């Protein structure tokens, strides 16, 4: 998971 | 403010392919000369110009059986519908030309980009 | 010996939730309470354990209607279905129980994983 | 396009  | 997981349209892709293979959900067939595909309309809209102006249509939309121009060769098809599902591409010296054609007719954008760049280097 | 598309799996799941949010060729239709929610069968058996099952039986594939368990919160449900269409997962401290409770009964053990190590880290 |  990250940040877009 | 969401998160995102990185892999998550390739498993996506990845299942719909699996789905593919063991024929599950697939709602139309594909006829290139005498050979038959069959495949998924969502699948097929996403990917090419062509089925998502075939499945947009009113009364196309609820065809089964679709009917490819008799100039298509079947490999060069098999070729692009495996693309489709994978993001990857089967692409040889001796079928460059199929391929190429079957994606104008298509209207795969980066497999016609790939293989005027291929055709150039050589 | 393939070549790749880097971008082809977030195009193809970009241009299916298009479809999504048209409405074109969605084939049906989630109950969760008293909210209706439309969308592909394909791409709910392609992202939830739960859809797999669902639309592999015999019986139940052929179903344009199903109703969630009334324990299901709409909320939870539209947030991890936008995260199926768009790999975005909106998570946030009012929603993650909502969420985690609705991904572990979809069976989406990715959205799972993320939810335990958020609710760990408060 | 990359070499997978
Ligand atoms: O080279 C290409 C690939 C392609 C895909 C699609 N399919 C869509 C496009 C839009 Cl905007 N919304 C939804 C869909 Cl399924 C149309 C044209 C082309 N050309
Ligand atoms: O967390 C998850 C996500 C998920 C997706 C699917 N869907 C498939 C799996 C296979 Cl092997 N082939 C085809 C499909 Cl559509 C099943 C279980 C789970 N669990
Ligand atoms: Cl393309
Ligand atoms: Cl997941």
């Amino acid at each position: 998971w990250v940040i877009p | 403010s969401c998160i995102q997981f990185t892999r998550h349209a390739s498993d996506v892709l990845l299942n719909l392919n699996r789905l593919r293979s063991r024929d599950i959900l697939t709602d139309v067939v594909i006829v290139v000369s005498r050979e038959q595909f069959r495949a998924h309309k969502t699948v097929l809209m996403a990917c090419s110009g062509l089925f998502y102006s075939i499945f947009t249509d009113q009364l196309k939309c609820n065809l089964s059986v679709i009917n490819l121009d008799p100039e298509i060769n079947p490999e060069g098809f098999c070729i692009l519908l495996d693309f489709m599902y994978t993001s990857r591409l089967n692409l040889r010296e001796g079928n460059i030309m199929a391929v190429m054609a079957t994606a104008m007719y298509l209207q795969m954008e980066h497999v016609v980009d790939t293989c005027r760049k291929f055709i150039k280097a050589s």
